[PDB]
């Protein structure tokens, strides 16, 4: 069956229930079914989705599985490797075969690794200066990923080794093996996880939102001094201390002061709620592995929400010369002009939520018309195109048979094979 | 309408085998045990049993999907023993376990009635 | 009225509060009392419509108390067996047959034969 | 509306944004501060006609 | 519209501890006391009393056919 | 032969090129296939 | 058929071709009692 | 080679649950029978309703499941009766299900609410289990409910009313000796009431090699089944499956050979 | 964000607690991050010491006296985590999830579409 | 001959030559490997693909008007 202009090819399965089951790796859909023979033959062989090509709920658990504190019992692995379709069926010696059989999570994803296929990749919390140092090869943290043989001999996954990209084992397997291999690799990775995911198991709760004493204190410690330097500059404006830039005026050169100390007090206290967050915290799981969320949305959450712009700029006068009537007239501070200073998890005070709203409401109106708006191009796009093809003469033509480009790319190549690299004889 | 019935996930199909032993060609002294209209309450009973058996190499159970309602089983042992006679002996391990569990809670159940 | 029902919209974000509002109206509940001696072409009412547990003071002036829209649930957030993706959830099969969120359905039909010609 | 009772109390206190010249010129879609007490500001319909709809404060 | 038979959690009977509950609350008792009378120790039970509107009573003022 | 639509719901089980389809949908779908002497019983049956 | 009141819920017999009203109110509006087909009902 | 003696004491015993500890057993059959308890424990619950006239309030629909959900006391009942399927009849029968009928009608005008007292059923021993009481519905002057009902045996995957557990608190290891599951702040996390430790140890010490045992069972019943044979029936019921299993098994060995 | 029923699991597969209480509903911790909120949790907890106190909890947008401190301490008089964290026993393998899920009594509602229509 | 196409098959080529062959296949058509059981159409064409017995000849439309006519065995496929 063949449903969503390039549509991808599915096997359907009966199943009792009636709503559709897709392994996405919600919204209605109507699938279609290919009468010929002709057609459906051809669907299968170049519309399938392993030649069109992970969960966000598989990635968080990926990054935990090949933890090094991750350890596997003979009972557990044995439900492991049940899933796994690519098994050769002799279950791998134990890393630790004394006191007890002790079997590592890498060892059970390296039989998920199809063939010999080899990679290096990096953790997304890998220090910089790691590298560097003499234990570049000997990660710390595990912050380096390597893979010999098809086996993962060391570092932690993440959406960066295993997600897309360009370069990551999905990626390396699709050019080394295939797309039919790939595709077993995704079920198998879905699969394994998700049995020892129901082990491990992941979660979220208040405790990963409240933070210790010591950095709420800092934070509102940053809020306070931010607070307190806007005022300054508001005093040196007030007074005519201030001079505005040559390339800007007062009133807009005030504006962009302002901004900074503002924008820079919810970065730095942002950035020390990610220090916050503890391994064990589930916050922190979800960002470190880059599956879902983002740093900014646990700083919202823990240190600040931050300054609510309104078209580009802070929150307009709409009274005569004030934010809201609680503000006095002609009012530039912090709570005034729209700043909040309160987390999502401490509460928004009554001004701020008004002025939260006011921000969520554009954002939502820009949703609206992009959608609108980005939806036109791709089909406008695809019927200036749509006659473009490359023919048997290695040339790009149209209907009308004009030469578009004497072969395609410049080249010659497609697009999907093409791997990134950098040749070392011009640096 | 496309709801299943609700005794399907134990009754038994008419004309379909409950047990089929499957031999696996990966690997020598292996076989797949399908059983059908069971559920993991049936699964771990016999996988954590066989483990105990030193002469089990490899013992494991997986559902392919909840909705199948059927339980594949995979039990491979040394040459010399077979993964048949594991699932069998197995079993008869649980039915002796659990008769003691039931004749002995019988024995406590009366003691605490009294005093 | 949609906005007033939800605790903690300062806590919340100000799309999912407009979310929330779209979302408030499409429940399903008790919408007045006599619905049985009315005819509607479309009406949705609950098996076990009960007030919340969290509620707010503003929600008695609405009069949602007496007529809620939804049933309480002991939600635990986790990851089991990997059936639920951002835009899913997984239910309890037990719960439901004892009536979790059951509803009824209620599509009245109009005829009448009238001398046209 | 009467598929809830909430549903229904906001579509009696619904509002509708100018349409024509003045609804054009003006941005009725974008959250002012006037609305502070007299519309609510979470409550708008999401879609195309963000804005344009939204519902009287309580008060 | 009426109290549910059983907590749809585990299962306990809670409509027979409906009667009961109002009884107890104009009894001078705690809203949280009636509750620890009826035998309600877990949290998914006393939900289902503590939090729940009797609507039947509204719609038994209108008269039957 | 377009379908009815219908929601959709995930499934790891399933392979990402499998779909699940309920039976009531796919009753109303058909496929026309050629008979040959191979499987000259299998259309025979259903 | 016989049909009920909708004010005072009293029984009136009302043939084909006839005029709905209620002797005893006037009343526009008349409902059926019930079928004497019962269903079948399972606890699900 | 074999499997070990499942040990069994019995902490105290009342009529609304029981609380047994089971020592010497894998923790795959002692999860195991906890599940048997909800789902393979057969008991007997109302699943075919026929109304005869109703005009409550409440539609029939939900008048006529109501009653399912309400349990029925069928201690020895239950195991001499058999599943509808497995009879040999196509009506409903003694031998394959018992009689329930409720006939009341509201006549003051106070508000009458008929509850399962009066929900009559042929066999003495099979009745609701408050027979306060478990009120069905409010009937208002001139409103009358008058149906039969019939209870037959299924199982409680089948359907959540043939459920007699009121929630199974299952438990093992309860000092986290094992560190099957690990805290982040242990000192936090409460003392559980089978833990035995001291008020400044926030955990017992890891104990490299060691197994799950000494699990703590606690079988609550909503009053069909009494929580002191649950358990007889449960370890019966799941180990008469396990032997089915065998019977099936033989043959397919039969027929390989 | 709406969310739906990816699979319904009967009591016995659900994760109950020490206590024996299968969640009646699970839905992904992914979605807490960006397109939820944590009022989710606060309600959560909340609801938890809602019905073991017995008392509706007040859910006044701008109100100094309710916190998400001060609830916490409150659970925490009624033998539970301060924060709802608990242990939940996989409903298949009978071994303690290493992951303490938080589980709460949270307000949910039906919504209109349906797969059925 | 004077064929300047290259001498692989492009894999719309073998998708369309399999499914014709295929749909031929169920038609009554000859097959010239031997079969050993295979039932389903496309297995048969699968097989005779690799071991390049398909009549059929690609006849491949240059941009220009020209043709060049290439034989399924001649073209060099991927297994
Ligand atoms: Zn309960
Ligand atoms: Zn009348
Ligand atoms: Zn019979």
């Amino acid at each position: 069956v063949i449903f969503n202009m390039s549509m991808m090819g599915h096997r359907v399965r009966i199943l009792p229930w009636s709503t559709f089951r897709l392994n996405l790796s919600g919204d209605e859909m109507n699938l279609h079914l290919p009468q010929s023979l002709e057609t459906r033959a051809e669907i299968q062989e170049l519309a399938m989705v392993p030649r069109m090509i992970i969960v966000q709920d598989t990635l968080t658990a990926v990054r935990k599985f090949t933890k090094r504190d991750v350890f596997l019992e003979r009972g557990e692995v044995m439900n492991l490797l049940m899933f796994l379709s690519t098994w050769d069926g002799k279950v791998p010696q134990p890393a630790i075969l004394k006191p007890r059989p002790l079997w590592t999570g890498k060892q059970i994803f390296s039989l998920i690794i199809p063939g010999h296929i080899n990679c290096i990749r990096t953790h997304s919390t890998h220090p910089d200066d790691e590298d560097s140092g003499p234990y570049k090869h000997i990660s710390p943290g595990d912050t380096k990923v390597v893979v010999e043989n098809g086996e993962l001999i060391m570092g932690i996954l993440c959406k960066k080794s295993l997600g897309t990209s360009a370069g990551s084992l999905v990626h390396i397997s699709y050019l080394e093996m295939g797309h039919d291999i790939t595709r077993l690799f995704y079920s198998n990775i879905q699969t394994v996880i998700n049995n020892w995911l129901l082990i491990e198991g992941h979660t979220i709760g208040i405790g990963d939102s409240i933070a210790d004493s010591k950095t709420y204190q800092d934070i509102q410690n940053t809020i306070k001094k931010a607070k307190q330097d806007v005022i300054e500059v508001i005093e040196k404006a007030h007074n005519n201390e201030l001079e505005p830039t040559p390339g800007n005026t007062l009133r807009q050169t005030f504006e962009n002061q302002v901004n900074r100390i503002l924008n820079d007090a919810r970065d730095k206290t942002g950035s020390s709620a990610q220090k916050s967050l503890s391994e064990y915290n589930n916050f922190k799981s979800m960002v470190v592995s880059g599956a879902k969320g983002s740093k900014i949305n646990i700083s919202q959450v823990i240190a600040v929400v931050g300054q609510q712009n309104v078209e580009g700029k802070r929150i307009p006068f709409g009274f005569k010369h004030r934010t809201l009537p609680h503000f006095i007239k002609d009012d530039y501070g912090p709570e005034s002009r729209g700043f909040v200073e309160n987390s999502y998890l401490a509460g928004l005070t009554p001004t701020e939520f008004f002025f939260h709203a006011m921000g969520g409401r554009e954002g939502l109106i820009d949703t609206a018309v992009k959608t609108a708006e980005t939806g036109y191009i791709q089909r406008r796009l695809i019927k200036s195109m749509e006659s473009v093809m490359v023919k048997y003469d290695a040339t790009v033509r149209n209907s009308i048979n004009q030469v578009v480009q004497l072969r395609y790319g410049e080249d010659g190549l497609a697009g999907e094979s093409v791997e990134f690299q950098n040749l070392a004889t011009l640096k | 309408m496309n709801a299943p019935p609700a005794f399907e996930s134990f009754l038994l199909f008419e004309g379909e085998k409950k047990i089929t032993i499957n031999k696996d060609t990966k690997v020598p002294n292996a076989c797949l045990f399908t059983i059908n209209k069971e559920d993991h309450t049936l699964g771990n009973i016999i996988k954590s049993q066989l483990l105990k058996d030193p002469q089990v190499l490899f013992a494991g159970y997986k559902v392919p999907h909840p909705l199948e309602h059927k339980i594949i089983i995979r039990v491979q042992t040394t040459p010399d023993y077979s993964p048949q006679e594991a699932f069998t002996n197995a079993i008869t391990d649980l039915i002796s376990e659990l008769s003691l569990l039931e004749e002995r809670f019988r024995v406590a159940i009366k003691d605490k009635q009294e005093g | 009225v949609c906005a007033s029902i939800i605790p903690f919209p300062d806590h919340n974000q100000s799309p999912r509060n407009t979310y929330q509002s779209a979302m408030g109206k499409q429940a399903m509940g008790v919408y007045i009392t006599n619905f049985h001696v009315r005819m509607d072409t479309l009406a949705h009412v609950l098996y076990y419509p009960q007030k919340p547990l969290v509620t707010t003071r503003s929600m008695e002036y609405l009069r949602f108390r007496e007529l809620p829209a939804g049933i309480n649930s002991i939600v635990a957030i986790a990851s089991y067996t990997g059936y639920n993706q951002e835009d899913s959830v997984i239910m309890n099969r037990s719960a439901v047959d004892r009536g979790f969120f059951r509803s009824v359905f209620y599509r009245s039909y109009k005829e009448q034969e009238s001398k046209k010609g | 509306n009467r598929l809830t009772f909430a549903s229904t109390l906001s579509h009696l206190r619904r509002l509708n944004s100018p349409i024509g010249r003045d609804g054009k010129l003006a941005k009725p879609r974008q959250l002012h501060n006037t609305l502070w007490g007299m519309v609510c500001p979470a409550e708008t319909p999401e879609g195309h006609a963000v804005g344009l709809v939204k519902n009287l404060a309580l008060m | 519209m009426i109290i549910p038979v059983r907590c749809f959690t585990c299962g306990k009977i809670v409509g027979n501890k409906w009667e009961a509950y109002l009884g107890l609350l104009q009894a001078e008792y705690t809203e949280g006391d009636a509750l620890d009378a009826l035998g309600l120790k877990r949290y998914c039970c006393r939900r289902m009393l503590l939090a729940h509107v009797d609507l039947i009573e509204k719609l038994l003022n209108y008269a039957p056919l | 032969d377009f379908s009815a639509r219908t929601v959709i719901t995930p499934d790891p089980n399933l392979s990402i090129d499998q779909v699940g389809v309920p039976r009531s949908i796919a009753a109303n779908m058909t496929f026309a296939e050629i008979v040959t002497p191979f499987n000259i019983d299998r259309l025979q049956e259903l | 058929m016989i049909y009920i009141c909708g004010e005072c819920h009293t029984e009136n017999e009302i043939k084909s071709r006839d005029p709905i009203r209620c002797r005893e109110c006037g009343y526009r509006i008349m409902y059926k009692k019930r079928t004497k087909r019962l269903v079948v009902f399972d606890a699900r | 080679p074999y499997a070990n003696q499942p040990t069994v004491r019995i902490t105290e015993l009342t009529d609304e649950n029981v609380k047994f500890i089971i020592e010497n057993t894998d923790l795959a059959v002692a999860n195991s029978i906890r599940r048997v308890f909800i789902a393979e424990v057969p008991i007997i619950a109302i699943d075919w309703v026929q109304i005869d006239a109703n005009s409550s309030v409440l539609h029939d629909e939900f008048i006529a499941h109501r009653l399912g959900l309400i349990p029925l006391t069928s201690d020895d009942i239950v195991d001499k009766l058999q599943y509808s399927r497995d009879c040999t009849c196509e009506e409903f029968c003694p031998e394959c299900s018992v009689e329930f009928t409720l006939d009341v009608r509201c006549n003051e005008d106070q508000t009458r609410h008929v509850t399962s007292r009066d929900l009559i059923s042929n066999s003495p021993r099979v009745i609701p289990v408050t027979s306060d009481d478990i009120l069905i519905v409010k009937l208002r002057k001139g409103q009358e409910l008058r149906l039969r009902a019939y209870a037959k045996k299924g199982f409680g995957k089948e359907h959540a009313k043939w459920n007699p557990t009121a929630g199974v608190a299952f438990e093992y290891d309860p000092d986290n000796a094992l560190r099957h599951t690990v805290y982040p702040k242990p000192e936090e996390w409460p003392k559980s009431e089978y833990s035995e430790l001291d008020e400044d140890e926030s955990q017992a010490p890891y104990d490299p090699n060691g197994k799950p045992e000494r699990f703590y069972y606690n079988v609550e019943s909503c009053g069909s089944l009494r929580p002191e044979t649950i358990v007889l029936s449960a370890l019966s019921g799941l180990k008469k499956k396990l032997s089915d299993l065998q019977t099936q098994l033989s043959h397919e060995i039969q027929s390989d050979v | 964000q709406k969310g739906t029923c990816g699979i319904q699991y009967r009591q016995e597969d659900m994760p109950f607690t020490c206590e024996g209480i299968t969640p009646d509903i699970i839905i992904n911790p992914h979605a807490i991050p960006s397109r939820m909120t944590i009022g989710h949790l606060i309600e959560c907890l909340q609801g938890k010491v809602s019905a073991n106190k017995g008392e509706i909890g007040d859910a006044t947008p701008f109100n100094d006296a309710v916190n998400v401190q001060k609830i916490s301490n409150l659970l925490s008089d009624y033998g539970y985590h301060l924060r709802g964290n608990e242990v939940l026993y996989n409903g298949f393998t009978g071994r303690k999830i290493t992951s303490q899920i938080f589980i709460g009594p949270t307000y949910y509602q039906r919504l209109k579409h349906m797969v059925d229509d | 001959q004077k064929r300047i196409t290259t001498p692989y098959m492009t894999k719309y080529e073998r998708a369309r030559v399999l499914g014709t062959r295929a749909l031929q296949i169920a038609m009554c058509a000859p097959v010239m490997v031997e079969l050993e059981g295979e039932t389903d159409p496309l297995l048969i064409a699968m097989k005779e693909l690799k071991a390049r017995k398909i009549p059929i000849i690609i006849r491949r439309y240059l941009p220009d008007g020209s043709y060049e006519d290439w034989g399924v065995d001649e073209l060099i496929i991927s297994d």
